[PDB]
RNA sequence: CGGCCGGGAACUCAAAGGAGACUGCCAGUGAUAAACUGGAGGAAGGUGGGGAUGACGUCAAGUCAUCAUGGCCCUUACGACCAGGGCUACACACGUGCUACAAUGGCGCAUACAAAGAGAAGCGACCUCGCGAGAGCAAGCGGACCUCAUAAAGUGCGUCGUAGUCCGGAUUGGAGUCUGCAACUCGACUCCAUGAAGUCGGAAUCGCUAGUAAUCGUGGAUCAGAAUGCCACGGUGAAUACG
């Protein structure tokens, strides 16, 4: 957990991206990279496009999903069953 | 050891008693080199053994370990091919030893609480005659008359 | 006066005893035996070499050791208490020999080797 | 000696009974005893009940027992729904906090079960 | 006048103890009085690597190196003696440190 | 290792001199008690744009002969391999083998 | 088995330290790296020198080379011209004021990176590797070494498959740590892969030990 | 009433140089020999203890991914860089370890005794705040001086009284701290809550002959942060060897 001082960390071009959208009033999906960036109040309402390290998944993103981050809704991994 | 015939090392004398045995008796009791609590449960026990059984703890300490003391073992020789369990006869050092080693196994054994009171408890069973390391032996001395037949191999 | 000194020393233990002709009193590092040594056993070790060769009324000491454990500093004040009487008197050196306290014990510790986990406890082997 | 609708023993000193009540602890436990007044040794037996009354009502501070398993099972309930890695692992059944699983997780995932 | 205090660092003993020998001569004999050279302890900085290239773990080589302190105190010094100790430049690989005051 | 690597390692520790001090003094608003979100927030997102290889923690220490990745000591500038081969030679001055 | 080094094995007790000057952990690994590129240079350059040993001794602002080589009258060439320009760029390679001097080696069929230089030399001219090292062990025993042995290693007359093969005369006692065992080696760069060449030369026993 | 300050170089200690141990002396066995067994002195006795030191060679053993290097191969790609991910997956199998299954113990209070190390983009005290991890201010110190840094087992008193427990700590929920551009994948630590299995483990199998095993803590390298591993240090300290 980052420490209170510094407060939540969410990167830039998410967030001119993400401003300008709210400021737009559009709904097109929102491809970033940035998964270690936190969810905002002002996110709320929107696709975002996380790269999951093969592709862009779409999450839309809830009122529950303030202070988690969008990588926690991007999973990495594919596993199905070993049988 | 294939080639060597050192004895065995000089222990020192208990501090509180001045017995060699009663030194040896604490060594097998002690655990993971802490001296301190095994000399304790074992001068708590000796006391409470002493008042319980008779006059002194050196007195009651010899006679229960002598009613532990074993006569005769059984080892493994192979000569036909087949092991044959042989008696032997124990040296009298090596019977102070097993005598002491039963008697703290089968303390620790036993269900009651502290250890100085199962060490007094089997220490006054053992002299009475009653107790687990005097069936051991019982049952050592059983086996080898049962396999006394090979006595001469 | 006179003020015979001895140094005794065990495994990391370091004694320096002085001897005095008084009482039978003990200063260990400016505490009574009792206070210092809360072993019994390491009391009597101290107590030895006196009740050997009697002087235990007769001689006040005052030590000081250094380094060590409860076993150590009792056997390093033990040996310095040794040598201290035997400077004094040069008499007991036969009856403290026979006993066994002038020998200085030498057994400090073994190191630990490379490729071992203690000085010899080896790393569990498999066949498999 | 029956606290928030679960019985307590009796025998046992009053810091080491309380901690039976599901949500108080041995931490916990020795703040409710220190706010009451009652000592620690204690036994839970041979206490007037007005001190059993104030315990009552100190233990009534803390969320403790069933309203507490509650807000867990909506923790983890709300942890599924939102879909997150953890609330995956979670419905899945397989260490949340990032523990190895190739060996060593037995605790959440049972006992062996042969191929 | 202040006392000056110098202290001696080499890897090698015997030539940190020509070094300090040579520097105690030079202060006594000008008049100054000298007091030492007390024997610091030394430091042992022991280093363990792995000598084989690829995967040997056991075989490795454990090295160290010493290093040696002497402390060399001049008190009441004359400007006979300052001066001579530092005209003398002493044997190289002798790290030397002159504290004064 | 391979030239790209050690030329990569050269581009880590340059960056890092470079941009050593604004670094410093956004970390020292950004970890300032008396510092305010407006400023905090601030100094906090500038830090985030700083060339990168600025950072000292994305810098590794690798042998000053062959760029090893890997067994490395500090005081030898060097590996595992290379300390013993000039060790043997007699090139680290007081260096000799143990034996305590 | 595997051997311990010679040299490294005897260091302090008999052998001398090459590089030999103090420096505190700041400055260590600067100093090694420094020492490294001296070291470097210096044996590129007068690789056709027969240079020997390289040691290097540093003031705390200065650095002195000293350079022990066969032929001293190559290496310093006309008057002062070739020493001054090696002295020029050891300075700016080291970053200090440099100081070079060369020492004389008289017996060079004795000194054993000499003899592992020359036998390399030799193979890499494709000369016969036996008739090499054999010449190499006649010189140092007639010359008057208490003991010497070589031993190559490699695709020897570009055989595919490589083998030893080494010689000794008198005696080389590598367990005694008192010996004076000069040890070095070298590599040739023949067409058909590298060879390898270890030299021991035991000049005798040092009784005063002397560091 | 602190070696703290006058003082003292007595003692510990700090290194540097030396002495000492050689079956040297005595007796016995013996081939009239080498040697062996005892014992006198001696701190040490029979290689005093430990380490380093690894013969000729064996396994076409291992390493072309340290490096060097013969041949072969790619050259707008087999090379170059950037962001995200992965090396941390998980039906399962094997190996090496750590913590336990408790009373020779757990918890609480009081109290004693080490050695060896590290420190400048570092170790960081005192004091103040925080339940705590820590934060603020901040002396000192390239250090026998200052800091890391309170050793733990132990000792004394009390309590628990044989329970799946005041044993055991996994797991999970909530709240945080610090490092770091950045702790989702995937860090460490702290607090509150929770309290799995586990009651000494089949066949089989491993280590160890003495300050060793066993047990108890401490330090260091690597390292911004990240050890139950590795490498060192000391405390307590056995049993047995007939063959
Ligand atoms: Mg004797
Ligand atoms: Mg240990
Ligand atoms: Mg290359
Ligand atoms: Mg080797
Ligand atoms: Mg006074
Ligand atoms: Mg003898
Ligand atoms: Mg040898
Ligand atoms: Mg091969
Ligand atoms: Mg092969
Ligand atoms: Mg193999
Ligand atoms: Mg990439
Ligand atoms: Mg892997
Ligand atoms: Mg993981
Ligand atoms: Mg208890
Ligand atoms: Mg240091
Ligand atoms: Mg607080
Ligand atoms: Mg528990
Ligand atoms: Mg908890
Ligand atoms: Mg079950
Ligand atoms: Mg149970
Ligand atoms: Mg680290
Ligand atoms: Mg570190
Ligand atoms: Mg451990």
């Amino acid at each position: 957990p980052r420490s209170l001082k510094k407060g939540p960390f969410i990167d830039l071009h998410l967030l001119k991206k993400v401003e300008k959208a709210v400021e737009s009033g559009d709904k097109k999906p929102l491809r970033t990279w940035s998964r270690r960036s936190t969810i905002f109040p002002n996110m709320i309402g929107l696709t975002i496009a996380v790269h999951n390290g093969r592709q862009h998944v779409p999450v839309f993103v809830t009122d529950e999903m303030v202070g988690h981050k969008l990588g926690e809704f991007a999973p990495t991994r594919t596993y199905r069953g070993h049988a | 050891p294939r080639r060597r015939v050192i004895g065995q090392r000089k222990i020192l004398p208990d501090p509180k008693f001045g017995s060699e045995l009663l030194a040896k008796f604490v060594n097998i009791l002690m655990v993971d080199g802490k001296k301190s609590t095994a000399e304790s449960i074992v001068y708590s026990a000796l006391e409470t053994l002493a008042q319980r059984s008779g006059k002194s703890e050196l007195e009651a300490f010899e006679v229960a370990l002598e009613n532990v003391r074993p006569t005769v073992e059984v080892k493994s020789r192979r000569v036909g091919g087949s092991t044959y369990q042989v008696p032997v006869e124990v040296r009298p050092v090596r019977r102070n030893a097993l005598a002491m080693r039963w008697i703290v196994e089968a303390a620790r054994k036993r269900g009651d609480k502290s250890m100085a009171l199962r060490l007094a408890n089997e220490l006054s069973d053992a002299a009475e005659n009653k107790g687990t390391a005097v069936k051991k032996r019982e049952d050592v001395h059983r086996m080898a008359e049962a396999n006394k037949a090979f006595a001469h191999y | 006066e006179n003020q015979y000194y001895g140094t005794g020393r065990r495994k990391s233990s370091a004694a320096r005893v002085f001897i005095k002709p008084g009482n039978g009193k003990i200063v260990i590092n400016q505490r009574s035996l009792e206070q210092y040594f809360g072993r019994e056993t390491a009391r009597m070790v101290v107590r030895q070499p006196l009740e050997l060769v009697d002087m235990v009324e007769k001689l006040d000491l005052y030590i000081t050791v250094k380094g060590g454990g409860i076993s150590g500093q009792a056997g390093a004040i033990r040996h310095g208490i040794t040598r201290a009487l035997m400077e004094y008197d040069e008499s007991l050196r036969s009856e403290l020999r026979k006993a066994g306290f002038v020998t200085r014990d030498a057994r400090q510790v073994e190191r630990k080797k490379v490729g071992l986990r203690k000085a010899r406890r080896r790393p569990q082997f498999s066949k498999r | 000696a029956r606290i928030a609708g679960i019985n307590i023993p009796d025998h046992k000193h009053a810091v080491i009974a309380l901690t039976s009540i599901y949500g108080v602890g041995k931490t916990r436990s020795k703040a409710i005893l220190a706010a009451a007044g009652i000592a620690e040794d204690v036994k839970i037996s041979e206490l007037s009940e007005g001190q059993i009354d104030t315990l009552r009502d100190e233990v009534a501070k803390f969320v403790v027992e069933g309203d507490l398993r509650r807000e867990i099972s909506m923790s983890i309930k709300r942890l599924m729904d939102l879909g997150c890695y953890r609330g995956l692992r979670h419905r899945r059944g397989l260490p949340v906090r990032g523990q190895r699983t190739k060996t060593n997780a037995r605790t959440r995932k049972g006992p062996r079960k042969p191929i | 006048n202040q006392r000056i205090r110098i202290r001696l660092k080499a890897f090698d003993h015997r030539l940190i103890d020509q070094a300090t020998a040579e520097i105690v001569e030079t202060a006594k004999r000008t008049g100054a009085q000298v007091r030492g050279p007390i024997p610091l302890p030394t430091r042992k900085e022991r280093f363990t690597v792995l000598i084989s290239p690829h995967v040997n773990k056991d075989a490795r080589d454990q090295y160290e190196i010493r290093t040696h302190l002497r402390l060399v105190d001049i008190v009441e010094p004359t400007e006979k003696t300052v001066d001579a100790l530092m005209r003398l430049d002493l044997a190289a690989g002798v790290d030397v440190q002159i504290s004064l005051g | 290792a391979k030239q790209s690597m050690k030329a990569r390692e050269v581009k880590r520790v340059a960056l890092a001199d470079k941009y050593f001090a604004k670094r410093a003094e956004l970390k020292a608003i950004i970890s300032d008690v008396n510092a305010s979100d407006e400023d905090r927030w601030n100094a906090v997102l500038k830090l985030q744009t700083l060339p990168r290889d600025s950072s000292p923690s994305r810098q590794r220490n690798r042998c000053r002969q062959t760029g090893r990745p890997h067994g490395f000591l500090r005081k030898f500038g060097l590996s595992r391999i290379k300390v013993r081969e000039a060790a043997m030679r007699g090139e680290i001055p007081g260096l000799k083998k143990a034996s305590w | 088995g595997q051997k311990v080094h010679p040299n490294g094995i005897r260091l302090g007790i008999v052998k001398p330290w090459n590089s030999t000057w103090f420096a505190n952990t700041k400055e260590f690994a600067d100093n090694l790296d420094s020492d490294f590129k001296v070291r470097q240079y210096l044996t590129k350059e007068l690789a056709k020198a027969s240079v020997s040993r390289i040691v290097i001794e540093r003031p705390a602002k200065s650095i002195r080379v000293t350079i022990h080589t066969a032929r001293p009258g190559i290496v310093i060439g006309k008057k002062g011209e070739d020493v001054e320009k090696l002295r020029k760029v050891v300075a700016d390679i080291a970053g200090v004021p440099a100081q070079i001097n060369i020492a004389e080696v008289r017996k060079p069929e004795l000194d054993a990176k000499l003899v592992a230089d020359s036998i390399t030399s030799q193979l890499e001219r494709r000369v016969m590797f036996r008739r090499a090292m054999k010449r190499a062990v006649q010189n140092a025993m007639r010359l008057g070494a208490k003991g010497i042995k070589v031993e190559v290693s490699g695709r020897l007359g570009g055989a595919e498959i490589a083998r030893t093969e080494w010689y000794r005369e008198g005696r080389v006692p590598l367990h005694t740590l008192r010996a004076d065992i000069d040890y070095n080696t070298s590599e040739a760069h023949t067409t058909y892969g590298v060879i390898g060449v270890k030299v021991w030369i035991f000049k005798g026993e040092i009784l005063g030990g002397m560091a």
